[PDB]
């Protein structure tokens, strides 16, 4: 009747309480909070400690989206996955127009939120 | 995507404003 340390999670932190004990009540609750890149999903950011020594959550930590980067004057911005945090756009020019600058951006984490990693490109000549 | 980035985006926003704002409230019990 007993569960070790809590797993460490990709989206998800705990909450400070870094006086721990070697394992954590057979009822014990757990505060979390959200890693750069994310944003609460549920109501509960909560682990907890069930009868029988696991431990078990929602996935209350949900990929943050960016905005989309507006218009490219003469080209098309691309969304291969979607817009949130870890995807790439592409961008790619039209007809005649040959594309400068980066072919590609990325929701990565910026501030304390979430932008595109490269700049828009100019669709130009 | 000219006027379906702008209505996104504010979405996005008003989602964002909603967001924390929803949850603020309701960690602030």
């Amino acid at each position: 009747s007993n569960c070790g340390p809590p797993p460490t999670l990709s989206f998800a932190a705990p909450m400070d309480i870094t006086l721990t004990e070697t394992r954590f009540k057979t009822g014990t609750t757990l505060k979390y909070t959200c890693l750069p890149g994310y944003v609460r999903s549920h109501s509960t950011q909560t682990l907890t400690c069930n009868s029988d020594g696991e431990w078990v959550y929602n996935t209350f930590c949900i990929y943050k989206r960016c905005r989309h980067p507006g218009e490219l004057r003469n080209g098309q911005v691309e969304i291969k996955t979607d817009l949130s945090f870890g995807s790439q756009i592409e961008f790619s020019c039209s007809e005649g127009f040959f594309l400068i600058g980066s072919t590609t951006s990325r929701c990565e984490v910026q501030d304390r939120g979430v932008g595109w990693s490269h700049p828009l490109p100019q669709c130009e000549i | 995507a000219d006027k379906l980035a702008d209505a996104y985006n504010t979405l996005l926003t008003e989602h964002e404003k909603l967001r924390d704002e929803y949850y603020t409230l309701i960690d602030a019990k």
